[PDB]
């Protein structure tokens, strides 16, 4: 579902960015939500896939 | 919001009671139970305080 | 506790007439308000 994917892609993003301690990682995250937010409004289901996963692994990247 | 998401992305509603008792009068409460009223007979009484 | 007492009676009279009565409780407001001044309203 693009509704459920938006809604994790939008809490990913918010996590990454509270623990985003320097700028490039702000910076890469932001772009990331650009790119999912244009993808959701289009309805590409792909390109707010892919974003997705790669959010998911910055976060988890900066949990560890 | 859709009614086929999973129970994680299907919406809530919240209502939150926040309870203050600030320096004034308190009516905020839950009703009072009353009893049968009883004539004739010794009793152990309360009516109203 | 802002108590209001009360009474109404008729009179024929400039002054305040001489006699005696008692006012009897009315309105009996919970509301906690600070009161130092007071205005009346025509
Ligand atoms: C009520 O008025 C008194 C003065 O008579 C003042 O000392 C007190 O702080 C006031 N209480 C509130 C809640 O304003």
């Amino acid at each position: 579902n693009d509704d459920e994917l938006h809604m994790l892609m939008t809490d990913l993003v918010y996590e990454a960015l509270h623990f985003a301690k320097d700028e490039e990682i702000k910076k890469r995250v932001f772009q990331l939500f650009e790119l999912a937010d244009k993808a959701y409004k289009n309805n590409d289901r792909q390109k707010l896939e892919k974003v997705v996963e790669e959010l998911k692994e910055l976060l988890e990247r900066l949990l560890s | 919001f859709q009614p086929t998401n999973g129970v994680g992305y299907q919406p809530y509603r919240v209502v939150v009671l926040s309870f203050e008792l600030l320096h004034a009068p308190a009516t905020v409460c839950g009703p009072k139970k009353s009893t049968n009223l009883v004539k004739n007979k010794c009793v152990n009484f309360n009516f109203n305080g | 506790y802002f108590k209001i007492y009360s009474k109404h009676t008729p009179i024929n009279l400039r002054d305040l007439p001489q006699g005696f009565s008692a006012l009897e409780p009315l309105v009996d407001l919970p509301i906690g308000i600070n009161i130092t001044r007071f205005q009346t309203l025509l």
